[PDB]
């Protein structure tokens, strides 16, 4: 099956970006029908979605990220890594990469979130 | 001394001896005899699988692979099936029917495979020191012979069963689309897809009904020819 | 973005009775709701993709129903196992709003 | 909302295995099963058959009674296995 | 009053027989020693233990190549039928309503 594992620091000093990274084993990143997506998770609120990227070269970013988002996908290798620009406090949360599931046809049909992974903790303090 | 007739025979070998249990002896240690082909030694005790010069034989458990006329990532729960879209919403289901019966036929195929193994326990030397002459060029013969026979046997048998298996698994979605066809008598047009256009109100009830071969054609009959033509 | 709301919360139950979960959308969707449970400390685990539709390995007791702006997830017994949080997913549109989970 | 769409169709797998067929060499399947073993526990199992280890001992020399093989006087077996480091420590002898 | 021909059915035939082909045709075994297969004088028992392995020998290869042949000569004949079913098919259903199939 597909599997998908984190990585990625976990401390980012304030004013600076944070990057992750999302690796797949069982599969391939260059399916049509797969929509990798990172969401989040502040402790004690709901969970939020970021944006996803496909192999076609297209993303697509919530807009509540408007513009200190960027997700980058890397074929050769099978990982997909997630860069946030500008941090502030409100970040600090656990992060899931998931895989989407769209797929085409003459009747198009929607999975949802098949396949998550083991989130990763991001805490955002100017301590060492 | 005393004579007497068994299956008993000798063996070279510079490995350990455990405390395990298995049912056939090579001199590189002992092998599991459950599949029919070994690429290990040519020298066996007991019952073994044949050796084959050949170091893959992959037999087809499963039907073609079509990934994005294509396949569906998506459904976990059968082989086969059903993908609608009514005035309710959308959605998808598995036929358990056809999917057993592929799956009993594949099973049923691997049954006569796996676990058949025949018992040879003194045979020729097939590993020599020095050299002597006719003798021991007959029985390299004989043996070289017996090796590329058995090769040849095994590579046919795969191809032969993968092309019936992958023959049989796409005979069962024909069957599925014909008996649906033959369901739908007037009713419902093909679209050269895959897929039934079909010319009435269809709710959950009447899609489970024609995945569930209880669907009379008769009361959708009049507004599917009213709108068909 | 469609707002999805979770009527109950913190919910306390027997073991053994029957349990409902009520996820309501401002928005109209149609058929496209999902629901996951996760457990403290661990992923979630996908139960109902299509709102009335169970997936492999998901234990009886698990169900689904609902359409337009009313879905609901209802146990009928409750295993002592089965005490975690539970929240709704929408995939009508792309933004992907979950909501807040109930806690069991 | 007076026409509905019903379509038919199979199920794949993220990976999948290469196969041959008697007209295809290269056809890509859901699942597949090896049919040659290629690997060996590197022990000899004792359990089903009586294994009778011959070191610093030949079945002839045992047989003849080798002063190192005294150990093997009145014994069966099942399959006798030899070792390379086999050697004698009597009488030459020169078997026809 | 026309005539015409299809490409991709017939190219698709091709490949396939190619195919079959290239798996014959060029692979080939190498033996250099092998034992002897022509006598001058009669001596017994390990010249007719010699005669009879090789007789064994090559009625197993002669059966082999008359079951092969004719297998593969079965599965090109069924090909080649079923490029034309699959042609006639596809024109079938790409006419819905607009034509009908006389026998
Ligand atoms: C197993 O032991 C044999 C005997 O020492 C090794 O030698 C191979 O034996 C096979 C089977 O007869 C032959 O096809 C090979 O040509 C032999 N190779 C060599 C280099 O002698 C063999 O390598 C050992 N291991 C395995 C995994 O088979
Ligand atoms: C076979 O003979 C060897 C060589 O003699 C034995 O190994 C050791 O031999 C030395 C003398 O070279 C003795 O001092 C040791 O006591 C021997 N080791 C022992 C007895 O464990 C060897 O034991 C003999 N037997 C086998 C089965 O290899
Ligand atoms: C797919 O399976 C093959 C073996 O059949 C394996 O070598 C390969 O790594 C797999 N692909 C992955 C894990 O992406
Ligand atoms: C499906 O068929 C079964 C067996 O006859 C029947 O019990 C059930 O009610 C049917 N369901 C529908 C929706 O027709
Ligand atoms: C592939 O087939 C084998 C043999 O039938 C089976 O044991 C195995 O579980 C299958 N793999 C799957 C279904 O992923």
């Amino acid at each position: 099956e597909v599997q998908l594992l984190e990585s990625g620091p976990g401390l980012v000093k304030p004013s600076e970006t944070l990057s992750l990274t999302c690796s797949l084993s069982g599969g391939f990143v260059t399916r049509n029908s797969y929509y990798l997506s990172w969401v989040r998770q502040p402790p004690g609120k709901g969970m939020e979605w970021i944006g996803y990227v496909h192999h076609s070269g297209e993303t697509k970013y919530n807009p509540s990220l408007k513009s200190r988002v960027t997700m980058s996908m890397d074929a050769s290798k099978n990982q997909f890594s997630l860069r946030l620009r500008s941090v502030t406090a409100a970040d600090t949360a656990v992060y899931y990469c998931a895989r989407d599931l769209v797929e085409g046809g003459y009747i198009p049909f929607s999975y949802g979130l098949d396949v998550w992974g083991l989130g990763t903790t991001v805490t955002v303090s100017g301590a060492s | 001394f005393k004579i007497r007739s068994g299956k008993s025979s000798i063996m070279r070998s510079d490995a350990p001896i455990g405390k395990c249990k298995s049912e056939c002896i090579t001199p590189n240690g002992s092998i599991p005899n459950d599949k029919p082909f070994q690429n290990v030694n040519r020298i066996t005790y007991g019952a073994c699988p044949r050796y084959v010069k050949q170091s893959t034989l992959k037999l087809a458990t499963g039907m073609r692979n079509v990934p994005e006329e294509n396949g569906w990532e998506g459904m976990v729960d059968g082989w086969y099936g059903f993908r609608w879209q009514n005035s309710e919403g959308r959605g998808q289901a598995a036929d358990l029917k056809s999917t057993q019966a592929a799956i009993d036929q594949i099973n049923g195929i691997l049954n006569r495979l796996i676990g058949k193994t025949n018992e040879k326990f003194h045979q020729i030397e097939k590993e020599f020191s020095e050299v002597e002459g006719r003798v021991q060029d007959l029985e390299k013969y004989v043996e070289d012979t017996k090796i590329d026979l058995w090769s040849y046997n095994a590579e046919l048998l795969v191809a032969l069963i993968n092309q019936h298996t992958i023959d049989l698994t796409d005979s069962e979605m024909n069957k599925l689309f014909e008996k649906t066809k033959k369901q739908l008598r007037e009713n419902a047009e093909d679209m050269g897809n895959g897929c039934f256009k079909i010319y009435h109100k269809c709710d959950n009830a009447c899609i489970g009904s024609i995945r569930n071969e209880t669907y009379d054609h008769n009361v959708y009959r009049d507004e599917a020819l009213n709108n068909r033509f | 973005d469609i707002q999805l709301t979770q009527s109950p919360s913190s919910l306390s139950a027997s073991v053994g009775d029957r349990v409902t979960i009520t996820c309501r959308a401002s928005q109209g969707i149609r058929n496209d709701l999902g629901w996951y449970q996760q457990k403290p400390g661990k992923a979630p685990e996908r139960l109902i993709y299509a709102a009335s539709s169970s997936l492999p390995g998901v234990p009886s007791r698990f169900r689904g129903s609902g359409s337009g702006t009313e879905f609901t997830l209802t146990i009928s017994s409750l295993q002592p196992e089965d005490s975690a949080t539970y929240f709704c997913l929408q995939y009508h549109n792309y933004p992907r709003t979950f909501g807040p989970g109930t806690k069991v | 909302n007076s026409t509905a769409t019903l379509c038919l169709g199979h199920h794949a797998v993220p990976n999948g295995t290469i196969v041959k067929t008697i007209t295809n060499d290269r056809i890509e399947v859901t699942n597949a099963t090896e049919l040659v073993q290629n690997s060996s526990i590197g022990e000899i199992c004792g359990s089903p058959h009586q294994i009778l280890d011959g070191g610093n001992c030949t079945l002839i020399d045992a047989l003849l009674g080798d002063p190192q093989c005294d150990g093997f006087q009145n014994k069966e077996w099942d399959l006798f296995v030899e070792r390379s480091r086999a050697n004698s420590n009597c009488y030459p002898y020169d078997v026809p």
